[PDB]
Order: structure tokens, then C-alpha cells, then sequence
């Protein structure tokens, strides 16, 4: 049996978008059904990165088990549970895509995350992340204490330092992914913007997917 | 369905394995494998989830490992108060899906003082007599290990009928309670000079007597 | 976070078993969590009936998909379990739990459990009589089905000392069980014992004092 | 000789139909000399009467049951029913045919063997069985049943001295477990075939197992 | 109702009598009082009818006699092969009559012999280990008195859990049976020098083994 | 609650007609309630003895508790399974009142009875038996191998000594013989003596006088 995404996209669904709960947790599939120009998909407005390269990954997985990777309960010293918005409603109120968490200061301060993840399970990992881009220097002190920030993420096999960019919502996010091949550790550092995982994909089942 | 054993032992301060043995569809296919904890006479609680990832509250003692279509949770430093039933659990991707529970295993501390029996026994009320009925109670409180016979006699001579008895249950404190019943007929009670309940427990027997 | 199930604790078979839990603190609004419901049978092994999520969608056992509902009442802060055409295999332990929401779901925090009969037995409450007796009282709850039986002594007011033993299943598939308190051989006395049974199935609540003998 | 057998649905599910039928032999449900009678014999071991039946065609039922008993001959068969409707858990029991004189405190003179039925709504299961492999003791294990009873026999009857059919187990899961044995002559262990035949008709199961060492 | 003891006891070559008490409306009335037996494990059998009168092969030892509303079974010369349930029977004249009975009253022959446990100790079939099961199986017939308590070992310490024990039933030569069940996984079999079977009975225990 | 009944007489009743099943076995009655002249009576023909004497007695019982006083598998030397007619069907078949036996012959041998029964039921019992005046001689040598019989009963309080009257009457229900019917009242402790070696309609179930008061027949 397909999976038949409805007014969501692969963004939607693997991000998590509320509107997509639907699509929380997923049976095996054998092929992807996806719209031309879906309704639900970024929440809150920006870029998918790498899409048409993950969605060409896709095309060779069946099913994916999804884990939480860090708990929201663990962001001791950044305020976990007060990033949402009016663009990601959920029951006509505000909330943000069920995979990832907006981090926001706590007690006007934002301290280093230095936070790392090594892949102790038998599979490929599937992580997805992101960046906020904000309006304004006001915006920027409103959320994040540090108007000079940066996201850092690093693999065996991947390096990014990002710097947000700046200038009914009119800011942007962009989201990232990356694979994480088991054995292989990811570390996340950002002192800002930083949209930061909490649920992520093993990769369980392949063989001959497509999306159409 | 996952596979473990009934019952594992081991001495306070060793380490015992509880085995967890799935099939191609479940752990063989690359799920992960949960396990619970479950005191006597209270609910389960979450113990290990994911890959080796403990919930606050769980100790460094207890953890988990996976290889293949079975998995493994190990107890280091067995503490008396460890004994309890540890249950499995993953993921199964047939028909749509399902959560999948082992049958539960049964962790013993085995470096424990023998208790003796407490016993207490109760003649007939006179509300029971009046009713033409009558019960002769017995009681067996905190006694380990948890085997008992209990013998009911009448003038001495054995009552091999109308005798009702409990196999013994684990306490709160890693002790046994257990409870025999004899019905008796008003004139039977009232016959006699008395009747006695003898319990054996480790080669002692212990005997009370009741009288009209 | 406190979860509390409740319902009928006897059903007969081929009707509909029903179950609410009932939650204190970050209610079954959120959509960051499933709310679900387990059992565990006689000869035990924990058993999943399914997930549920605040918008609705499920994900149910597929041996009981056709009978299974779970359902919301996020103005009331429950969750209901719904199980029609119930059987014998259906007596269990009953657990409602708050779930991640990963593909192998995580029960991270669980109710207390509540016992459900399905048997087609007519219920039959207890007979109560006092185990006249520092001294050793109290009270014979006799021949009753289904369990549970609650004792408490002086409506409560009385527990230290107080053991309520396990009951026995009789050959007649009637239940008996004692509950004993002991006490200063000096109140036997001045002070009143009384005990206090319940046994919800068969509506049963009796008083019984208990003294020594006449 | 006069022979009474029951025979019958070892499992009944609930609310439905019990229904039972005694054959007789070495004498017919004819005439009108006897009464042909169903008794029962619930856990909890008290004897039950259930009613008496006249081959006229006039009964007299047990006042707790009337309601819901029918007894009804089939002379062309030699049989005679229990049919018992609206069953519950309750009715649970050994059930006993037998012929009677017509006293009025009725004299039960001829009794059948006796038959299990349980009234359950859990789905029966059949038994799994296993060789217990070894003068010398063999025999079968016959595993997780419901509900009761499982009649083993061994080469077909042909051997019977020797055995020992335990009584079975209840397990806390509410499954069944017994044991068979037969003790023989280690001499022939060796060179005569030990088969045990296995029932248990609620399940339709029939299992034969060959048991070597 | 008719009221019996539930059981009642001699020496063999004694009387011994069983009481069967009703009321105004049946024995009380003036109805006869039938008596039936019922060994082990076969129907029962009629023993007495009307006032006194026995059927062809019972004995002139067993005889019944009725005053006001109860009624008394007395057997004399007790032999051990009395040894059986016997049940009375009368008519109550309530709502258009009925068959009325007894709850049976158990006679125990108190002269008897000590018979020791014999002990058939069984290991798992190939058949069933081929399965991924294992059951230990542990036969005690002809003992008496029928009280014994099952104690299983592995390598010489117990195992407390995934044992399956019945309560001794009486065999038709008036010695009791019975079994006891241990459930392993097959690399618990495999991995113990070997297993035990303890019983125990009238204070001397037998010990049987077997091994992989 | 009444004793009704139907087309059955007190004589087929207590007799047991096979006509009179629905009475095999009667509750606890007020009072009774018979027709005037029943259908149901002596299906064999015949004369039953002090009928409206009984018939009061019957007005002061309120219950009778139906025993088995002598076997009918007791009969070693005589056959008494045989004994029946198409004067008493039962689902048009030849038969015989329930609670009597009419003995015959065995091995063309009837050897003289000698029995008696203690009344050990604490009540008073009553007891029926009968005596067949046979057709000719021909059928008391059919039925009975002796051609010179008599029935003779007694208590502490009855006397009798009965010699079947053999000629044949004319045919009621098939029927050319008679037979004629008999009762006592056997107080607690006494005893019955039978002696017969031909004709004699023996009792098989008696009555347990139970319950008394008020009654009556209508
Ligand atoms: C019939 O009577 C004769 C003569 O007394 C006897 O020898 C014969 O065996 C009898 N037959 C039977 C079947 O009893
Ligand atoms: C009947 O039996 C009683 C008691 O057994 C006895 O005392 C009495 O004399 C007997 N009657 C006759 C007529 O023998």
C-alpha cells in the first residue's frame, strides 16, 4: 500500500508540520504519492535544502523508524516550549513542526549549546535541522540574548557554520539534513537560531520506492 | 511476538542477562528494543528506550544492547530491590504494524535470609454460627522462600476436605504472605475439642489451635 | 503528571468494555504526545491496544482494530478506550499511558491499572464477618466475584498495622479474602473497630464492628 | 447390561444453546417404567438435578431451570436430549444422564459416565504434543490446551496396561497441560512401536506421535 | 438444601457417620432420603434408597436411618476402599417440587500406610527445542498422604518462576499423583550442566536430574 | 394449588393407568378435582374393593410420597416384564398399570411366593395389589402353570384369602377375564404377607400417607 501524503509534502511530513499529523508515524510503504504544489508544507516560510536529493533518497526507502534523539526535557538553560507561531497552527492555536524544536533564550540569555549525538543504532540516521533568519536586531535580542550568532553542525562527512541572515511572517528559516552513518557522531554548536532536532529517521527498510 | 525467558537469577552484586529474541519482521528488521520494569504489585515503568538511552531516575546499572533478531538488557550490581518482571518491547511492520511486548522475565535475588511463618488463626464468628455456617481462617504472614503446606486437623486427626489455601504471594518487602480457609459445619465446630492448622515451611512446622 | 483509569470492573461478554483515563497537568491537547492504552492478562505479558493523538489519528493493534476506539474529550482532560464484542481473552489489567511519538512507542509515564472481568458470571457480593481477636482483629470477606474488594478500617482512619491479604480463588470460582489489623491488647477496651468493605461490581458496602467473644 | 453415554460440544459459548443426548443401550427409551433423567456437576462439587423425563412425553424440571430446560426423547435412535438455553458460566459442569424408578424422591439407579462442558466465550486451542523420550517409562506431553478434557490412548488402545494418564495442570494463563506415561520393558526399546493418540475434540485435534529414545 | 459435613474421617474397622440435615419442607416432611457414592473418578453410583434399601452389590456395612429433618448415613467396618464422596438426596415440596441434594460429604480412612513419591523426571524433546520451547517434565504418582511441595533447581540453585505445579489428586488405589512443569527458553537448557526436580514429602526429599 | 384430573379416575391414578401418565408423579394438592364418570379407569376390566372408602380417606391427605416396595427386579423365578395387555396401551402398545406387576410364569414354572415388607417409613403406607380371574382354563395354564391358585394376604389387621373365579365374561376393552383390586393402610412397623402361586397382581410402588388436613374430591 502507498503512502499517500494529502496536501503534504515531504517537507511537511518529515519536518513535521502540525498540519500534517497525519503523518506522525507512518507504515510501511511501498511507493510515495505526493501533489504537484502541496498546501502543507514549510509552516513557517523559507527553504528546504538538498530536497531533490532527498527526495531522491527516498525513492530507495520503504519505511523509516523514527527516534527521539535529544529530549525536549533536556534544554535545561533554553526556553523549549515557547517557540511557535501563528503560521504553524495546530487546533486553530500556535505551534511549530512536531520534529524539531525552536529554541528560544532563557532569562534574557542564550548560552553555547555544545551538544553532540553518536549513532549507537544498527542503521542510517535521517537528521533533520534548521536556521532562523530574523527581521530585525530587535527580533534578534527578542529571542536569542546574542545578536551575533551562528548554527555549527559536523559529521565525518559534513561541515556547515551558518550565520542567520538578517533582514505574516517576515523572517525565514531554512532547513538542512543530513545522513548519519552509524558509528558517526553529530555535533551541533550555536549560541542563536538555531532550530534544533528532536525526533529523527532510521533508515529500516529499503529497496524500490518513487515518488509520483 | 518477542521471546524471553521466564525467570533469571543472580547474587546482590553480579550481573544477569535478560535475552530478548525477535524475527525478521520485528528486531531482525532493525527496530529498536524498549524495556520495562514492573514492581510486584504496581504498573510498569520505562527503563531503557531506543538505543541504550535511560529516563531520568534510571540508574548507570541497567542497560540495553541489540544484535541481529535479539536484543539483551543487562543488571549490574544486583540489588535485592531489583527483583521484578522486565518486559521487552518493539516495533512488528506486519499488517499495518503493531507494538509488540516480550512475555516478561522474572528477576530473582538469591543471596536471601530465610523468614519464618508469622500464622494467625481465627475461629468461627458467632454471626457465621448463626448462619449455620462456619470457617476457620488461617493466616501465613512474611516467611521466605515462598513454600508452605498447610495441614488442617481435628482432634489431631487430619480434615482432607473443605480447605481452601492460597499459593503464597511476594510482599512489598521481598517477603511471602499466604492464607488458608476451612469450612466447617456449626455442629462439626462445636464436636470437637479443637481444631489446629499446621503450616510447614523449611522443615519446621508450626502449629496454632482454636477451640468452640 | 498523574494518569487514572476507571470504568466497570465486570463486563459481559459480547457487549462493549469501556475505559476513561483521566489526566492532571498538560492535558491531552498538546499534539506532542500519544495518549494510549495497554493490558496485561492473566498469566501476564504486557499487550498494546493502541495510540491515540490529539488530532485524532490512531494507530490501533491490528488483532483488534475492528473492535478498538479511542477517543478524546480535551474539554474534559480524558481519553476514553472503547472495546466492543468483548471475550474472555479480554479480562485483563487495563493501563492508560503518555507516549513519544517515535515509530516504537515510548510509554514513558503509565496509569495505576484497573481490573476488567469479562465473564457472563453474575456478580455476587461478600459476606462479611468479624475474626474476633498487643492483639490481632479483623474481618472475613467471604464468597465474592469478581475482584476487587477494598477494606479499610474506621473509614480510614485506622491503617498502621493493617494487612489486607491476598485473596483465594475457592473451587467455585468465588473469591475470600481477610483483612487484619493489629491493635493494643488495652483498647479491646475503648476503642471501636469497624470494617469497612467494598466491592463495586455488585454495589455491596458493609460495616462490621469488631470485638472479642461474648 | 444397560449402558447410558453422554455426548455433546465440549465448549458452549455463552447465551447460546447447551445441548447434550444420552444414547441407550440394553434397554429403549420405551417404555413408561423409567424416567430419563440429566443431572450436572458444577465446580464447587455439589449434585445438581436438572429434570426428569417420562416417555409419555410429561416431565418434571428442576424450578430453578424450568424456564430454560428441555428434555425431548428420539426413540428411533435410542437417545434422549438436554437441550439448555441461555447459558452462562454457570452452567459449567459435568453432566450426568441416568434412569430412573418413579419415586418421588426419584431413585437415580443407572448412571451415564459423565460429560465436561464449559461455557466460556474464549476461543478454544489445541494442544501441541511432544514425545517424553526415555524397565524403562516413556510418553506424551500434551501442551497447552482449552478447554478440558484431552483423551490419550496409546497403539490405539492396544496397550493400556502400564498407563498413566496424569490429571492436568491449569496454568495462571488459563491454558491446560498433562502428561501421559506408559512403563514397558526395557527389552523392547528396541523393537515394538510406541504410538500415543491424542483428542481433543473442541479443537478438532488428532495427533499421533511416535516416541523413541 | 440438605447440609452435609464436607468431609468426615475413621480408623479402618470402626463406624463412622455422615449427618445430612434439611428442613420442614423436604426431609423434615417426611421424604425419604436416597444416598449416592461417588469414587474419584467415576460417576456416581447409587448406594441407598427409600428407607434403607439397597441396590445389588452394596454391602449390608452401609446403612441409612432419618429422624425429624435430618437424616445419617452410617458406614460400618470401614475399609480403605470407602473411602469416596457421598451425597444425600431428598424431595423439597417448594414451588412444584425438586430433586433436591447434598453438598457431599468426603470420607477419609485414617489407617493408613506412608507411600513414597516416585519420580519421573523428563527433559525437553527435540521436537519441541526445534520449536524454540522447552518444558521439564516432573511426574510423582503413588505417595500418601497427598502433600508435596516441588522445588526446581538449575545447577543446583532454584528457579522460582515459569514453574507450573499441580495439587495432588487421589488415584483409584487411594495414593495420590501429582505433576510438575518447568518452562526454559532452549538456551537456558543448553547452557546449565543440568536441571533438578526436588520433592518433597513427609519430610524426606528426592531429588531427580537431568542434562543437556 | 388443585389435583386435577382429567379423564383419569382415583382408580386409574392410584393404579397407574398408562392413560394416567400426566399423574406418575403428583405435587402437593388442596383438593381434587374428578369427572363423573372418566374415560380413564381399570383399562385392564374389573372391580376395584372398597373404592368409596378410599375415596374419603383421599379427603383427609393432602400429599402421598411414592416408594418402591418390592422391586420388580426381584422376582427370580417369575417373569414380570411380560405381564401386560392391549387392554392398556400405552402409545398403542400392549402395557399394564404402572404401579402393579402382573406376574406369570417363568420356564413354565410358577413356584409359590412367599414374601413380606416391614413398614420401616415412619408414615402409614398404603399398598395395592390385585388378583385375575382368568378366561377358562386353557389361559390360567397359559399365564400361570397351575391350574388351582389363590392369592393370600395379611396384616395385623387383614385377612385374606382369594381364589381366582374362572369363567369368561363378556369382553370389555378386548377382554373376557377380570381382575379384581385390593388396598390396606400399613401402619408403621407392621408387616404385609403375600402368598400366591398363580393370579396374583403384585405391588411394585405404594404411597407414603405424607401430608394430611383438608381435602376433598369434587
Ligand atoms: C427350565 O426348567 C428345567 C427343569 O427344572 C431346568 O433344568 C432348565 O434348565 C430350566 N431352563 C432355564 C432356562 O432355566
Ligand atoms: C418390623 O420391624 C420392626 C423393627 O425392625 C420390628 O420391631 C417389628 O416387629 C417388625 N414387624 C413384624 C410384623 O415383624
Amino acid at each position: 500500500k502507498p503512502l499517500i501524503l494529502r496536501d503534504c509534502s515531504v517537507a511537511g511530513w518529515l519536518l513535521g508540520n502540525p498540519m500534517c499529523d497525519e503523518f506522525i508515524n507512518v507504515p510501511e510503504w511501498s511507493y510515495i504519492v505526493e501533489k504537484a504544489n502541496p498546501a502543507n508544507d514549510l509552516c513557517y516560510p523559507g527553504n528546504f535544502n538538498d530536497y531533490e536529493e532527498l527526495k531522491h533518497l527516498l525513492s530507495r526507502i520503504n519505511h523509516f523508524e523514527k527516534i527521539q534523539i535529544i529530549p525536549k526535557s533536556s534544554w535545561s538553560d533554553h526556553e523549549a516550549s515557547s517557540g511557535v507561531s501563528s503560521a504553524c497552527p495546530y487546533q486553530g492555536t500556535p505551534s511549530f513542526f512536531r520534529n524539531v524544536v525552536w529554541l528560544i533564550k532563557k532569562n534574557n540569555t542564550y548560552p553555547t549549546i555544545k551538544r553532540s549525538y553518536n549513532n549507537t543504532n544498527q542503521e542510517d540516521l535521517l537528521i533533520l535541522w534548521g536556521i532562523h533568519h530574523s527581521n530585525d536586531a530587535a527580533e534578534q535580542t527578542k529571542l536569542y540574548q546574542n545578536p551575533t550568532t551562528y548554527i555549527s553542525v559536523g559529521t565525518s562527512t559534513l561541515n556547515q557554520r551558518l550565520v542567520p541572515k538578517i533582514a505574516g511572517q517576515s523572517g525565514r528559516m531554512d532547513f538542512f539534513w543530513t545522513i548519519l552513518k552509524p558509528n558517526d557522531a553529530i555535533n551541533f554548536e550555536s549560541n542563536g537560531n538555531f532550530i534544533a532536532p528532536e525526533y529523527a529517521y532510521k533508515i529500516v527498510k529499503k529497496g524500490d520506492s518513487a515518488i509520483v | 511476538a518477542l521471546t524471553q525467558p521466564p525467570s533469571v537469577s543472580g547474587a546482590p552484586g553480579q550481573r544477569v542477562t535478560i535475552p530478548c529474541t525477535g524475527g525478521s519482521s520485528n528486531i531482525g528488521a532493525g527496530y529498536s528494543v524498549h524495556w520495562y520494569q514492573q514492581l510486584p504489585g504496581t504498573a510498569p515503568k520505562l527503563l531503557i528506550y531506543g538505543s541504550n538511552s535511560r529516563p531520568s531516575g534510571v540508574p548507570d546499572r541497567f542497560s540495553g544492547s541489540k544484535s541481529g533478531t535479539s536484543a539483551s538488557l543487562a543488571i549490574t550490581g544486583l540489588r535485592p530491590e531489583d527483583e521484578a518482571d522486565y518486559y521487552c518491547q518493539s516495533y512488528d511492520s506486519s499488517l499495518s504494524g503493531s507494538q509488540v511486548f516480550g512475555a516478561g522475565t522474572r528477576v530473582t535475588v538469591l543471596g536471601q535470609p530465610k523468614a519464618n511463618p508469622t500464622v494467625t488463626l481465627f475461629p468461627p464468628s458467632s454471626e457465621e454460627l448463626q448462619a449455620n455456617k462456619a470457617t476457620l481462617v488461617c493466616l501465613i504472614s512474611d516467611f521466605y522462600p515462598g513454600a508452605v503446606t498447610v495441614a488442617w486437623k481435628a482432634d489431631g486427626s487430619p480434615v482432607k476436605a473443605g480447605v481452601e489455601t492460597t499459593t503464597p504471594s511476594k510482599q512489598s518487602n521481598n517477603k511471602y504472605a499466604a492464607s488458608s480457609y476451612l469450612s466447617l459445619t456449626p455442629e462439626q465446630w462445636k464436636s470437637h475439642r479443637s481444631y489446629s492448622c499446621q503450616v510447614t515451611h523449611e522443615g519446621s512446622t508450626v502449629e496454632k489451635t482454636v477451640a468452640p | 503528571l498523574q494518569l487514572q483509569e476507571s470504568g466497570l470492573g465486570l463486563v459481559k461478554p459480547s457487549e462493549t468494555l469501556s475505559l476513561t483515563c483521566t489526566v492532571s497537568g498538560d492535558s491531552v491537547s498538546s499534539g506532542s504526545y500519544y495518549w494510549s492504552w495497554l493490558r496485561q492478562p492473566p498469566g501476564k505479558g504486557l499487550e498494546w491496544i493502541g495510540n491515540m493523538h490529539g488530532s485524532g489519528h490512531t494507530n490501533y493493534n491490528p488483532s483488534l482494530k475492528s473492535r478498538v476506539t479511542i477517543t478524546p474529550d480535551t474539554s474534559k482532560n480524558h481519553f476514553s478506550l472503547r472495546l466492543s464484542s468483548v471475550t474472555a481473552a479480554d479480562t485483563a489489567v487495563y493501563y492508560c499511558a503518555r507516549a513519544l511519538l517515535t515509530t516504537v512507542t515510548t510509554f514513558e509515564y503509565w496509569g495505576q491499572g484497573t481490573l476488567v472481568t469479562v465473564s457472563s458470571a453474575s456478580t455476587k457480593g461478600p459476606s462479611v464477618f468479624p475474626l474476633a481477636p498487643t492483639a490481632a482483629l479483623g474481618c472475613l470477606v467471604k464468597d465474592y466475584f469478581p475482584e476487587p474488594v477494598t477494606v479499610s478500617w474506621n473509614s480510614g482512619a485506622l491503617t498502621s498495622g493493617v494487612h489486607t491479604f491476598p485473596a483465594v480463588l475457592q473451587s467455585s470460582g468465588l473469591y475470600s479474602l481477610s483483612s487484619v489489623v493489629t491493635v493494643p491488647s488495652s483498647s479491646l477496651g475503648t476503642q471501636t473497630y469497624i470494617c469497612n468493605v467494598n466491592h463495586k461490581p455488585s454495589n455491596t458496602k458493609v460495616d462490621k464492628k469488631v470485638e472479642p467473644k461474648s
